[PDB]
RNA sequence: UGAUUCUCGGAAUC
């Protein structure tokens, strides 16, 4: 599931940072630009690989200002989900409409209904769970969801998933 | 309209002049790659004057008593005459010459010697006169090879043109020609050491000037021509304020509209 | 031998007033005219109607019309005329724009 | 090659192109009573192979369209029989530079 | 330019895509219906219906709104809105067109006049240029008018091949205004006339074959001949169509947001002719109307002459117009605007300033500006500047800092005080030696523009140099000349190191000088010179004094 | 396409000079960077100007610059301030 | 400012044909089998699974604390702790995400060793599988065939369910410890 | 003070491109106007607040840039439109050559 | 021509 894609970003500096160590806050400034971004494109931003070998290439000067253009190409570590993919992650919140598992840097949740019928909701618990016959779920549990569907937004990307199927619940 | 219409022609990068398709339009801006601002009416002896005059000027003969270098010229006077692997150089060179005056009574049927040319020569020298306060008096210390072998060398490093192959090569022959043959007509052997007496350190000087004033002297891509000639055109004409044809401003009207019934079309027959 | 008379003509012209043109320009001129093909004239009828691009065009004589037609025929323009990038608020590939410049990194750090 | 006197019939004329891959061409007496090839004004063109035109293009970086196109129906043209595509140098003297080089394809 | 921070990507413009909108685009884009064809007035409850002009779409009265775009008139470009029509119209412009594609297709099934089947179409199928293909196109198959179903192939005229069908004769086709009319010729006798109902152009249109468009001069993306006929009609946004308030209880609504009332008017009555007492052909009358407004809100000066004057006589600007050349915004507005930082007065000769040098009145230079960087190279010489007010000369008027904000030095309660920060912006007074572009038209020459070195003076009049004179053009008989101020560090740049007067010295239009002496100096100089003439010591001392370079050593 | 748009630093054909365009617009660019509070790399021999500093830094050739030379075909050329002669 | 990748796609106008996404092997245009390198050769799309990865960050999250120095002169709740650190040291902080990655992929990693995952590779690559499902085979527990091409239905052909068993096998057997 | 077209081609024929852009913007209309990565135009429905930046019909978020041009210009190509004509502006080469 | 000033047309200037 996870990726490692080949990106690249285009930086605009400014003519103050024209020193001697200018490779150095060109990188640094591309980390604080990516490590930690999402796009629907691109799913989650985690990590660039390889910091050594950033290449920068020849930047152009902008015309009208000094600033100076450099189209950095880099590679890193990505993580999209997908509909009908299956990982398995730890619970986090629950409520009466459902649980919400936490896979990686995403939240993804399950309704009430998208589970089994012989699994209930109970309010009166400490902390707050879902019981079963055999198996009792609440926070720390450890699940297997299957992702239904996604829906990208802002800087983060979350999904609803079932374990109404075969080989998906407890562990 | 002269303006539109030349607008986007420019000397590009490569030395050809295009527009904005980046349609060849000039292969070498003006036909020698040579910016406007350099250039003054400069004077091809080469092409005037009679045959006879021609060989009194120019003609080195190193096997004749009459014909030779008088050795109060050169240093090495007396001790070249006879020579005949000299003889050889100094022949190759008069041939060359010649086939120059030929070549200009062809491009310039009327006899005219007077026209525009990159880098004046004419005072080059004279600065290089006064400035290694030369004497007409005692002798040069330039070989023979000296001179003629310098000059041959000076045409290599005219570079309009740069390429690294034959097309591009050929073109650079071809949009220096005419200025070498002026370059010839005033470095030539006798003209050098008999009209002015230069030194062996004068002329290693006049040639590296010759030579970097000429580079200054090319066009500089960048150069918007198209605009440029537009304007150079269209600004005399508002100068004009006015053997019986159709004058000028109408004329001229005439001839950029490209018009079929011209008030005068005449028509001179030899 | 055509190219020859059209500038020989237009030479005579700035001639016989006794004023003086270097060669170059009214070769330039006289040269624009002759290339594409014949006589192209520098009316709204010859040179306005090549392959340059249509903002180009479209600054001189035709506008609206020329623009329609220009839509019509799902035009591209490149940009590389002057024009265009005039009307854009863009420098123009013109002396000073006919480059890029670059801070070579690498020579940024043996100046110190 | 064909010289009428005074004119071939349009029923004649449209037989021409019509046996490839060799081709024809009607020519005048009285447009060849003179060549005009030796007029002072014309300088003098030269075919180009298919190799000096492939390179002559590469050597100066251009697409086919962006060279100087001279008529099909050119005088000269049709003198040396040029044809949809190839190529001619023209070499003539100049006022500025000894002789100039300029390239002509043909439309 | 333009401020407020937007955190999109900037690029440069690199290539311009020409085409025609799709009825549907034309809704995609819209972010207004426009049903109404008034202006405002919620019942004369000053405001804006949701009718024309602003129905979400751009907006007026210094507010912010803008669905909820916000950013209020100045940043938000306009947002264009549509209107339905309620039958198909020409396009003023395009009807030539339409015309000759009609000329080139049959009606009925929609289909080329001519196949790879006859010859003579052949070969202007390979003319790779969509103008000279479909101009040549039209002028092999404008003649025939039958659409053949069986033709002689590349064999024996004697076998007929085939190919589409249904031979249904090709009626000619001319102009009448703005409706295009074709008689059929039937044999036995005598014509046949019918008017072409749009609808039924545009049909036949729709139908055209996709690799047809291309044959024909078109686009299969960005112009598909089906959209020179006019169904959804974009309507451009308040800053296209501006108004003009005197206040509040005053109109003042433009000349297209007129016709516009106009095309919704007779597009509104024309519907409801069509769902009503329906005189099937006294609609025309008021159709053909709405062929009418929509033809003339795009072009006004056509042939069949009815300027379709508003009510005064006056014309009315039609959109063609505004663009048409000289004044006009391609000609007038874009090749050419006015500028900001510039002066003009009236011109003097003065025998004392370098010939580079222009004399500038220091009533200008306390008008004219050049924004300088606060760097520490100058921090000091700047905090004096600012300090000095704009009213001494050597000074200032406007102090901006990063927080992009201008500070107003002539009245502004810090006036006085203020420390500056690197960084910040100082709007001073141009100074001696500022590089400025000076010049006067008409321009035809490189030289009728030069770069000069500003030379603050008293009396208001621009002091050039005398020898400078010829390549402006000018003389004193109370001339006048413009005075630009560059802006950029990089700009001087270009003005001092191409512009500058000294470079201008040697013409390349005639590879000679252009500059020379004249009047005064020039005749005294021949004076001057004669064996006869000589001068005495006493004199010949103030002499050599005056050469600003002597040795001095007389 | 282009590193294939990139002539090779041999194979190179323009003029070894720099065009008055080029210097001049070099000049100008570092002016306005030096002016930016860009870091100065000669020693301001009390200088003040920016556009005089660049005089001065193109001056030691100790301007950080390369101009690319588009060709009417889009492939370029490559020069830096330190590699072009400034005779003009 | 965003990011590019590379690959530059003519989108000429009609931006209409958004697929699903689905383990259909059908994932967006982006990550399709055949992408491009910044070398501008093609590259088979790289799929990490757990572990695989927490040791791909890890490694050059490491590499960095050492490159971020050299400038600077001129056993599972245990490695909880370790890498709170590394990443204290050489990431923004403020990446809360990485944080969460970490523990996520420290937790529910399938191994430890860079020999172990280096067998787990050469193994499962070898079926001729679509790397995202190698992925997911590295990285969920599987006991049956059936468990596996159900839990990552883009299998069901592609492979006999007794080889998937044995390779299944082979898993639970390299599996280290905890 | 007016620069018109006379005063233009006399800054073109100098080759002094950064000022002659200069007067033409800074000095003048100068505007910023955002457009669709897609289609050409200047739908694009920018809050520049809460970073929004949508524009359906195209319907985009993703792909959106900023450019530079004279206000005059933008009109130009509003006009254009109101002509029903597409004038498409398009941040990068695809036709090459 | 181009520009300016006048006050959508008229006037003026070189
Ligand atoms: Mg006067
Ligand atoms: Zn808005
Ligand atoms: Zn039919
Ligand atoms: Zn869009």
């Amino acid at each position: 599931m996870f990726f490692i894609k080949d990106l690249s970003l285009n930086i605009t500096l400014h003519p103050s940072f024209f020193g001697p160590r200018m490779k150095q806050y060109l990188k640094t400034k591309l980390l604080e630009e990516v490590e930690g971004s999402c796009t629907g494109k691109f799913g989650y931003i985690l990590c660039v690989l390889d910091y050594d070998n950033i290449d920068i290439q020849r930047g152009r000067i902008l015309p009208t200002d000094g600033s100076a253009e450099f189209n950095v190409k880099y590679r890193a570590v990505v993580f999209k989900p997908f509909k009908g993919e299956v990982v398995d992650g730890t619970v986090v919140s629950c409520s009466q409409h459902g649980f919400e598992v936490q896979v990686g840097p995403m939240k993804v949740f399950v309704t009430k209904h998208l589970m089994p019928q012989d699994l209930t909701f109970n309010a009166g618990s400490n902390p707050p769970s879902y019981q079963s016959s055999e198996d009792v779920i609440t926070i720390k549990s450890r699940i297997r969801v299957k992702i239904e569907g996604c829906i990208s937004q802002v800087s983060s990307i979350h999904a609803i998933g079932s374990i109404k199927e075969d080989y998906l619940g407890a562990i | 309209r002269l303006v539109k219409a030349l607008e986007d022609i420019m000397v590009h990068y490569d030395n050809t002049t295009r527009n904005s398709l980046g349609n060849v339009i000039q292969f070498i801006y003006g036909e020698d790659g040579m910016d406007a601002a350099h250039i003054e009416k400069q004077s091809l002896d080469t092409i005037g004057g009679s045959d006879a005059a021609f060989e009194k000027r120019y003609r080195v003969d190193l096997l004749n008593t009459d014909h030779t270098l008088d050795p109060s010229l050169l240093e090495s006077g007396s001790e070249i005459l006879g020579d005949l692997k000299l003889q050889v150089l100094l022949d190759e060179e008069y041939k060359q010459l010649v086939k120059d005056r030929k070549f200009l009574r062809e491009v310039f049927v009327d006899g005219e010697a007077n026209w525009p040319l990159p880098v004046n020569i004419r005072r080059i020298i004279q600065n290089a006169q006064q400035t290694f306060h030369i004497d007409h008096t005692k002798p040069s210390d330039l070989t023979i090879k000296d001179i003629v072998l310098g000059v041959k060398d000076l045409q290599e490093n005219l570079l309009v043109l740069r390429g690294k192959n034959e097309i591009i090569q050929n073109a650079q022959r071809d949009a220096v020609t005419l200025f070498c043959c002026l370059l010839r007509s005033r470095l030539a052997t006798r003209r050098v050491l008999q009209e002015y007496r230069l030194t062996k350190q004068a002329f290693d000087w006049v040639l590296s000037n010759i030579e970097a004033q000429f580079l200054r002297s090319v066009v500089h891509p960048g150069e918007m021509v198209g605009v440029l000639a537009a304007q150079s055109i269209g600004e005399p004409a508002t100068q004009m304020t006015l053997k019986k044809v159709t004058s000028g401003v109408p004329r001229l009207k005439e001839i950029l509209n490209v018009a079929k019934n011209m008030k005068t079309p005449s028509l001179t027959v030899y | 031998a055509g190219r020859a008379a059209l500038y020989k003509e237009v030479y005579n012209v700035i001639a016989s007033d006794g004023s003086y043109v270097n060669y170059r320009h009214m070769a330039l001129l006289v040269d624009v005219m002759t290339t594409q093909g014949g006589l192209t004239s520098v009316t709204r009828h010859g040179f306005n109607r090549s392959n340059t691009g249509a903002l180009m065009r479209c600054s001189f004589e035709e506008t609206v019309e020329i623009l329609f037609e220009a839509g019509a025929s799902a035009e591209l323009d490149d940009c590389r005329g002057v024009s265009e990038n005039v009307i854009l608020g863009q420098m123009a590939p013109i002396g000073t724009g006919a480059f890029d410049v670059m801070i070579d990194e690498e020579s940024l750090v043996k100046y110190m | 090659i064909f010289v009428y006197q005074n004119n071939i019939t349009p029923s004649a004329m449209k037989l021409v192109p019509s046996i490839p891959p060799a081709t024809i061409e009607t020519f005048n007496e009285a447009a060849l009573v003179v060549n005009i090839t030796h007029h002072e004004l014309v300088p003098k063109h030269i075919r180009l192979s298919s190799d000096e035109k492939r390179e002559l293009l590469k050597r100066y970086r251009l697409k086919e369209s962006q060279l100087p196109r001279i008529q099909r129906a050119d005088p000269v043209a049709l003198y040396l029989g040029l044809k949809r595509g190839e190529v001619v140098k023209i070499i003539r003297k100049s006022e500025t530079s000894g002789r100039y080089a300029s390239y002509r394809i043909c439309m | 330019v333009g401020q407020q921070y937007s955190s999109a990507p900037l690029r440069t413009v690199k290539e311009v895509q020409f085409g025609l909108f799709s009825p549907e685009e034309v809704r995609a884009i819209s972010v207004a219906k426009i049903r109404f064809p008034e202006t405002m007035d919620e019942t004369q409850t000053r405001a804006k219906i949701g009718g024309l002009n602003d129905p979400r779409l751009g907006s007026i009265d210094r507010n912010l709104k803008c669905q909820t775009c916000q950013e209020g008139m100045n940043e938000c470009p306009g947002h264009f809105g549509h209107i339905d029509l309620a039958k198909p119209v020409f396009h003023v412009g395009f009807i030539a067109k339409i015309k000759k594609v009609c000329e080139c297709v049959c009606m009925h099934c929609g289909k080329l006049l001519l196949d790879e089947h006859n010859e003579l179409m052949r070969q202007a199928l390979a003319i790779k240029d969509s103008k000279k293909r479909f101009a040549a196109i039209w002028t092999l198959c404008k003649t025939k008018m039958v659409c053949e179903t069986d033709v002689p192939s590349e064999d024996d005229p004697t076998q007929l091949v085939s190919r589409g069908g249904c031979g249904n004769t090709q009626p000619t086709i001319r102009k009448d205004g703005l409706k295009l009319v074709g008689s059929w010729k039937k044999d036995r006798d005598e014509p046949e006339l019918r008017v072409l109902s749009t609808e039924e152009i545009l049909n036949i249109f729709k139908h055209i074959s996709v690799k047809d468009f291309t044959s024909l001069g078109f686009n299969e993306v960005f112009s598909r001949p089906e959209w020179m006929i006019l169904t959804c009609l974009p309507v451009p946004p308040p800053p296209v169509r501006p108004s003009i308030s005197f206040n509040e209880s005053q109109r003042g609504e433009d000349d297209l947001t007129f016709k516009l009332a106009d095309i919704l008017k007779a597009n509104i009555s024309l519907e409801t002719l069509e769902h009503n007492g329906a005189p099937h052909h006294a609609i025309e009358e008021a159709e053909s109307l709405l062929q009418f407004h929509v033809a003339t809100y795009m072009d006004n000066d056509i042939a069949g002459q009815p300027q379709a004057l508003q009510k005064s006589g006056r014309p009315v600007k039609s959109i063609r117009a505004r663009l048409k050349g000289k004044e006009g915004r391609i000609r007038g507005n874009l090749m050419g605007k006015r500028v900001d930082f510039s002066a003009r007065t009236v011109i003097s000769g003065d025998p004392n300033l370098e010939l580079d040098q222009v004399g500038v009145p220091k009533s200008i230079a306390k008008t004219l500006t050049y924004p300088e960087v606060v760097t520490p190279y100058n921090i000091d010489r700047l905090t004096q500047l600012v300090r000095n007010g704009p009213n001494e000369h050597p000074g200032a008027k406007y102090v901006i800092r990063d927080s992009g904000d201008r500070i107003d030095l002539r009245y502004s309660k810090r006036a006085g005080d203020i420390q500056l920060q690197y960084g910040w912006k100082v709007e001073r007074h141009i100074m001696d030696n500022d590089p400025v572009l000076f010049n006067r038209q008409p321009s035809l020459h490189k030289m009728s523009m030069m770069a000069h070195r500003v030379k603050v003076i008293p009396y208001s009049t621009f002091r050039l140099n005398l020898s400078v004179t010829s390549p402006y053009n000018a003389d004193f008989d109370g001339d006048e000349m413009n005075l630009h101020v560059p802006q950029s560090e990089e700009t001087r740049a270009e003005l001092s190191q191409l512009c500058a007067v000294p470079l201008q010295i040697v013409s390349p239009q005639s590879n000679k000088p252009c500059m020379g002496i004249v009047q005064d100096t020039l005749c005294g100089i021949r004076k001057l010179t004669l064996r006869d003439t000589f001068i005495e010591l006493d004199q010949v001392l103030n002499m050599l004094y005056w050469v600003p370079d002597w040795d001095g050593v007389i | 396409t282009l590193k294939e748009k990139a002539i090779p630093k041999d194979q190179r054909a323009t003029t070894p000079y720099m065009t008055k365009y080029e210097r001049a617009r070099i000049l100008g660019t570092r002016a306005l960077q030096i002016s930016m509070n860009a870091p100065v790399f000669v020693d301001l021999e009390g200088e003040t100007d920016p556009l005089r500093i660049a005089m001065k830094e193109l001056a030691e050739k100790k301007i950080p610059l390369v101009i690319r030379r588009y060709l009417p075909d889009g492939s370029f050329e490559d020069w830096s301030v330190e590699e072009l002669i400034v005779d003009l | 400012v965003s990011t590019s990748t590379f690959q530059t796609r003519r989108r000429r106008l009609k931006k209409v044909e958004e697929e699903e996404n689905a383990a259909t092997l059908q994932l967006g245009q982006e990550f399709q089998l055949k992408q491009i390198n910044h070398q501008g050769e093609e590259e088979e799309l790289i799929a990490l699974n757990l572990s695989e990865a927490r040791l791909v960050i890890k490694e050059a999250l490491v590499e960095r604390r050492r490159a971020f120095k050299r400038s600077q002169k001129k056993t599972r709740e245990k490695e909880l702790e370790s890498i709170d650190v590394l990443l204290e040291q050489t990431t923004g902080g403020n990446n809360k995400d990485l944080k969460n990655t970490m523990q996520y992929l420290t937790n529910f990693s399938r191994f430890r060793d860079q020999e172990t995952v280096g067998a787990v590779i050469q193994l499962l690559k070898s079926t001729g599988l679509h790397p995202f499902e190698v992925a997911q085979l590295g990285s969920l527990a599987c006991d049956t065939a059936d468990e596996a091409k159900t839990l990552i239905p883009s299998l069901n052909n592609k492979i006999s369910d007794d080889e998937l068993e044995r390779i299944l096998k082979e898993l639970s057997n390299l599996e280290t410890l905890y | 003070l007016r620069f018109g077209e006379m005063e233009r081609d006399c800054m073109i024929a100098h080759g002094a491109a950064s000022f002659l852009k200069e007067r033409l913007m800074e000095a003048s209309d100068a505007f910023r106007v955002h457009i669709c990565g897609i289609c050409g135009l200047m739908t694009v429905i920018a809050k520049l607040n809460h970073n929004q930046f949508e524009c359906k019909g195209c319907d985009n978020k993703i792909d959106i840039y900023q450019i530079h041009i004279p206000y005059a210009a933008k009109l130009l190509f509003q006009e254009l439109m109101a002509m029903n004509i597409t004038p498409r502006l398009y941040t990068d080469r695809s036709r090459d050559f």
